[PDB]
């Protein structure tokens, strides 16, 4: 399948309360495997999945050096961005970066990413050619001319076609039993009387990995997406995910309704109903 | 393994 | 400017009175990242763990805040969120059906 290695960098300036705080996390697919926090005493890259504890100390030493670099560079970034937007010193601002690589089934690089946001809005992004940038605005255009003049994209190109694909494959191997084993949803329907006119049929998908899922209701073969309550997929807290879809049905009608579950962990799509 | 931008914005 | 957080409060497992379980508050879609998220037992603040700050494709942040709990007929559980997008803190009651 299409596995991904993604790093998420967040820096927040706190005027008056010292220098900016840097936070980084890394994920393989929907699984967090590292963190870093520049406010930690003697801050280090810390494993957060079982299967990354099985690198040498030097692996964490390396990630630590890079996260300290990213922390420092962002301290300047927040300063130069305040200048670009001609903002005062008093407001807190945010810089975000998301970078990584997608691996398609061939096992070679499908797609590289490296994108930035200032106060949550698009700022600059490496285009999929890995050579040109898309700037969101006149401030980011300054950054685009400077990074194009310096040939910065080659360094992300290097990292991407080299290290990123390499370490993704290492992680997918070391984590085979977790990352490359899909857990199917356990599906059930509950029944929650509301009134003389309405009974809520709730279809539950529990204990599934990865996060991606389709949960639908049909009335006699007829999709109910426009008139069903659907919650955002949510973490169980044990590394699995949850979702539900619900419809208001007239009492007695319950057996007209079928709930459909599709997930890469199911040989067959599940069809189920009340009782 | 992560990566840090050569230069600031 | 700021984006208002969405809030779900739920148990890891279907709730059974007297069976210890894990109470979750998932708060997502917010910006800026500064946020106060507490789990309350009868309006009183519980000891909690918070996930590492991360964010989605659209740059909006998400956190999981969680604790141990034992559901009862006696006790109300709620998640309290305060963020710059809100006039005052929002509280979301835990209901076993949600």
């Amino acid at each position: 399948g299409p596995h991904s290695l993604r790093y998420f960098y967040t820096s927040v300036s706190r005027p008056g309360r010292g220098e900016p705080r840097f936070l980084a996390v890394g994920y393989v697919d929907d699984t967090q495997f590292v963190r870093f926090d520049s406010d930690a005493p003697n801050p280090k890259a810390e494993p957060r999945a079982p299967w990354v504890e099985q690198e040498d100390p030097e692996y964490f030493h390396r990630s630590t050096r890079i996260f300290k670099g990213a922390a420092q560079i962002d301290r300047g970034n927040l300063q130069t961005l305040r200048g670009y937007y001609n903002q005062s010193e008093d407001g807190s601002h945010t810089i975000q970066r998301m970078f990584g690589c997608d691996l398609g089934p061939d096992g070679r690089l499908l797609r590289g990413y490296n994108q930035y946001a200032y106060d949550g809005a698009d700022y600059i992004a490496l285009n999929e050619d890995l050579t040109s940038w898309t700037a969101a605005d006149m401030a980011a255009q300054i950054t685009k001319r400077k990074w194009e003049a310096a040939g910065d994209a080659e360094h992300y190109r290097s990292y991407l076609e080299g290290l990123c694909v390499k370490w993704l494959q290492i992680y997918l191997d070391k984590g085979k039993e977790t990352l490359q084993r899909a857990d199917p949803p356990k599906a059930h329907v509950t029944h929650h009387p509301v009134s003389a006119r309405e009974v809520t049929l709730r279809c539950w998908a529990l204990g599934f990995y990865p996060a991606d899922i389709s949960l639908t209701w049909q009335r006699d073969g007829e999709d109910q997406t426009q008139d069903m309550e659907l919650v955002e997929t949510r973490p169980a807290g044990d590394g699995t995910f949850q979702k539900w879809a619900a419809v208001g049905v007239p009492p007695g009608e319950e057996q007209r309704y079928t709930c459909h579950v599709q997930h890469e962990g199911l040989p067959e799509p599940l069809t189920l109903k009340w009782e | 393994t992560p990566q840090s931008a050569p230069h600031g914005v | 400017e700021p984006r208002t957080p969405k809030i779900q409060v739920y148990s890891r497992h279907p709730a059974e009175n007297g069976k210890p379980n894990y109470l979750n508050c998932y708060v997502y879609g917010f910006h800026p990242p500064q946020i106060e998220i507490d789990l309350l037992k009868n309006g009183q603040k519980m000891k909690t763990e918070q996930s590492d700050l991360s964010f989605s494709k659209d740059w909006s942040f998400y956190l999981l805040v969680h604790t141990d709990f034992t559901p009862s007929t006696v006790d109300e559980y709620s998640c309290r969120v305060n963020h710059s997008s809100l006039a005052a803190p929002h509280m979301v009651k835990w209901d076993r059906n949600n």
